[PDB]
RNA sequence: AUCUUUAAAAAUAAGCCCUGAAGAAGGGC
């Protein structure tokens, strides 16, 4: 805010390049704006499916069940089997 | 048992739509439902001066009127219990909650 | 032997409501792979596998098109009419090769494509996840800090992560506390499951919107676009379907309130509210806020836009550290550059004389040409000279003849030079 | 003309038919549910039974009577003036027995004071436009 | 000194083990030794919210 | 306690200097 003045300090060295250079300006670069609009909405059918009371409670957590069930079959044939291959 | 809930608010659009939200909540996880009942519109004032010198701007002081309800209860589970903590409640709205 | 590997691999599943019809196609892959190698041209196999007896039958696999592009593939349709007449164009006629035995060693390349079939499956169910709560928001318990990332338990031991510039830029965390987000765009990364919980991406202040405000929920308002500083001010652009309705004042609320809450709730984000047009240039207008935009010219095939202001608010058009034009450079959809009047009217006559000198690189007879360009430009070389009716007529009288020698001097100045300099080999 | 009990008798009934819109239950449950909680006893009951039956058991008759106003008015509402404007139009589709300046009145300052935002320019817009309905006397 | 000491939720400051409110506390503004039961205030989405819980559901500052 | 005419606008925050025309880019304390 406070600094950045400095080059406001410098608007003569500024002035030399308006009129060497007439016909450029302050410019401004422009990144990802493409998927900020789709994702700015579904626009309801989200918290539809989702509908802030209902469908946290009803569907919470749904692969829950096959991480456990994952590691615990390699896990299972060593601490089942045992270490005396 | 209670649970008892009492909701305090300033707009009637989140209110209406936060008490449709906590019944329709009630109702789907397999409790009855209590109420709920509207009380009256208690209104209030307090003079915010957002600027300089006291009454030269000729404007409101920022008054406001004031909606609430109540809803209860009775033998709920842990389905409703989690379910209650797992939703997220708007804001602007004041939850005036019991148990028991 | 293995005769083990069976019992152990319907001990490993059945863990997701589906015991063998994975496996099935596993053993297809799997087998059909290994003899590959072995015979060295082009041999696609097909098994039948039985789970019952233990036995398993391999059958020989011809691939049935009109052609025969390599040798002894294709069994040219006339003759798959002969061995079975059900079979048809598309599938491949059942010939028997004589293999019966659990297997031969390697025996080993089943236990890790069984390795390899779970893990798959696996991210199959938390793509389902991914599929369930993108995007929500949820919130979760934190577990572990590891001085770059965080881990979240968001319920049932629902672990999340959160990364350095997916927040806030100075956050304080306690072990216990929970934090809201939306989620994400998926990476795996490794072997496992991992959840990214933004603040700081632009769906957490749009979805923060989404709960605040019940005409969302209702379709009433319509939010466009959204730009942000995850600490310091924010722009999002909202519209109405139907016209009565104010979304402006929808989304603020009373007092504040809306854009102050959700203000609150992440720091000190200025918010403000915009109404989206139909029009490219007066959404600008609007997004430029709180400027006083005196003109606008829209720059086309480049997506550019040129501002100017008036006087006094010319830091609070461009912003303290070029914020308002970078954001309104992010709201919108056309670049923008923003300038005084001075440097508007100085930019008007940059380009008139402009035009004037690359009009002097052609052949560009005594002075009334030049008034032409000055009085009616139709400048880059009259958008190749396709303008109606005499220039909607313009009266210097030289109805048919002068009109002829400009479009004549203009398609082969266009013609000549811009085939001499523009076009390539 | 009437006792001050059956005024607290309406404000006692918008409650009630608050919490049967809201709940979705039974009638005959939520009135049941709702007799036992209240402490202000001046209640002309036989009328708040009378209203809670008539509102309950109707209809495609009462969107009848307000769907000439929610054919000028966008269809949303308003959940407290729901409850006014319906049980307004079962009283003025209902009561030829007490008078007919009465009910709108005390339940426009009653809705005024416990409806929303403003409430009251509303209902005073709506009802003078439902005058001219089916009952056809102005008595 | 690497200075941690949590045991520690939003609230000020008790420590809630069941139900909804697990991981979170409050004080008991109103305690009801006859009742049995505890008012804790959670500050859930920056907010207090008031409610009655056990002497085994919490834990006493 | 027998008529009161179709619903309400918000940010006050980011330390000090050099190169550069830069509110493009980087450096220092």
């Amino acid at each position: 805010a406070a600094q950045t003045r400095r080059r406001e300090r410098r608007a003569e060295k500024q002035a030399q390049w308006k009129a060497a250079n007439p016909l450029l300006v302050g410019v401004s670069a422009k990144p990802v704006n493409r998927p900020i609009l789709s994702l700015n909405r579904k626009p309801k059918s989200r918290v539809e499916s989702a509908l802030n009371p209902i469908a946290d409670l009803t569907v919470a957590e749904y692969h829950k069940q096959i991480e456990s069930n994952l590691q615990r079959i390699e896990r299972k044939n060593q601490r089942t089997w045992y270490s005396k291959p | 048992q209670r649970i008892r809930i009492r909701l305090k608010a300033f707009d009637h659009r989140l209110i209406d739509q936060a008490t449709a939200e906590i019944v329709e909540t009630a109702k789907r996880t397999g409790a009855q439902v209590r109420g709920p009942i509207p009380l009256p519109t208690r209104s209030e004032r307090f003079t915010v001066l957002i600027s300089p010198h006291v009454n030269k701007d000729a404007r409101d002081q920022y008054e406001i009127r004031t909606h609430l309800r109540l809803v209860d209860i009775v033998e709920p589970t842990e389905k409703t219990v989690d379910a209650l903590m797992r939703l997220d409640l708007a804001a602007g709205v004041d939850v005036q909650i019991s148990l028991g | 032997m293995n005769k083990e590997i069976l019992a152990v691999v319907e001990a490993v599943s059945n863990e997701k409501a589906l015991p063998r019809e994975k496996i099935f196609e596993a053993l297809e892959s799997a087998l059909a792979t290994a003899t590959k190698k072995k015979y060295e041209q082009e041999i696609d196999v097909r098994v039948q596998i039985d789970r019952k007896s233990g036995d398993f039958d391999t059958f020989r696999r011809w691939l049935v098109v009109d052609e025969v592009t390599q040798p002894t593939k294709e069994i040219t349709l006339e003759a798959a009419r002969y061995e079975d007449e059900s079979l048809n164009l598309g599938d491949y006629v059942e010939d028997q090769i004589e293999s019966v035995t659990f297997d031969r060693i390697t025996t080993q390349t089943a236990k890790q494509v069984i390795v390899q079939k779970v893990r798959e499956a696996e991210r199959a169910m938390v793509v389902d996840q991914f599929r369930e709560h993108e995007g929500e928001i949820i919130t979760g318990v934190v577990k572990k800090v590891n001085r770059d990332n965080i881990s979240l338990d968001l319920g049932n031991n629902a672990e999340a992560v959160i990364l350095r510039e997916d927040m806030l830029p100075r956050e304080n965390f306690r072990p216990g506390d929970r934090v809201r987000g939306v989620l994400y765009s998926v990476r795996p990364e490794a072997r496992g499951a991992q959840l990214f919980v933004t603040r700081s991406k632009p769906e957490m202040l749009i979805e923060l919107f989404r709960i605040e405000v019940p005409e969302i929920g209702e379709e009433v308002i319509e939010i466009k676009a959204a730009a942000r500083d995850p600490g310091s001010r924010a722009k999002i652009a909202v519209k109405t379907n139907d016209k009565r309705i104010d979304p402006v004042g929808a989304c603020v609320g009373m007092r504040g309130a809306r854009v102050q809450a959700v203000s609150t709730e992440l720091g000190g984000e200025r918010i403000d509210i915009v109404l989206w047009d139909d029009n490219p240039a007066q959404f600008v207008i609007n997004a430029m806020a709180p400027a006083d935009v005196a003109s606008i010219v829209v720059d086309e095939d480049k997506h550019t836009m040129d501002i100017a202001v008036e006087a006094g608010n010319l830091a609070q058009a461009i912003g303290r550290n070029g914020q308002n034009v970078r954001l309104a450079s992010q709201l919108s959809g056309w670049e923008l550059n923003v300038m005084t009047v001075d440097d508007l009217q100085a930019k008007h006559q940059a380009e008139a004389h402009a035009a004037i000198d690359t009009f002097t690189k052609y052949l560009d007879i005594d002075e009334d040409f030049a008034t032409v360009l000055v009085e009616e430009g139709f400048s880059t070389l009259e958008e190749l000279a396709y303008v109606p009716m005499k220039e909607l007529l313009e009266i210097e009288g030289l109805d048919e003849p002068t009109v002829e020698a400009l479009r004549e001097r203009a398609k082969n100045a266009l013609a000549t030079i811009a085939q001499a300099q523009q076009e390539s080999l | 003309m009437e006792p001050a009990a059956r005024r607290r008798a309406r404000e006692c009934a918008v409650q009630a038919l608050y919490s049967w819109q809201l709940s979705q239950n039974d009638i005959a449950d939520v009135e049941y549910q709702f007799l036992a909680e209240q402490d202000v006893k001046d209640v002309d009951v036989l009328y708040f039974r009378e209203l809670l039956a008539g509102v309950a058991t109707n209809t495609a008759y009462l969107d009848g009577l307000m769907k000439p106003y929610l054919s000028r008015l966008l269809e949303e509402l308003g959940q407290v003036e729901k409850a006014v404007l319906r049980i307004a139009l079962y009283e003025l589709s209902k009561r030829s027995d007490v008078p007919y300046k009465v009910a709108i009145n005390e339940a426009i300052e009653l809705a005024k004071s416990f409806g929303a935002e403003d409430s009251h320019k509303f209902v005073n817009g709506v009802l003078d436009k439902a005058a001219p309905v089916i009952r056809p006397n102005k008595k | 000194k690497p200075r941690p000491k949590t045991l520690f939720e939003p609230g000020e400051m008790v420590r809630v083990n069941d139900g909804p409110f697990a991981d979170f506390n409050g004080v008991v503004e109103e305690v009801d030794y006859e009742k049995s039961r505890l008012k804790v205030s959670v500050s859930i989405f920056g907010r207090a919210t008031p409610v009655e819980l056990d002497f085994s559901q919490v834990e006493k500052a």
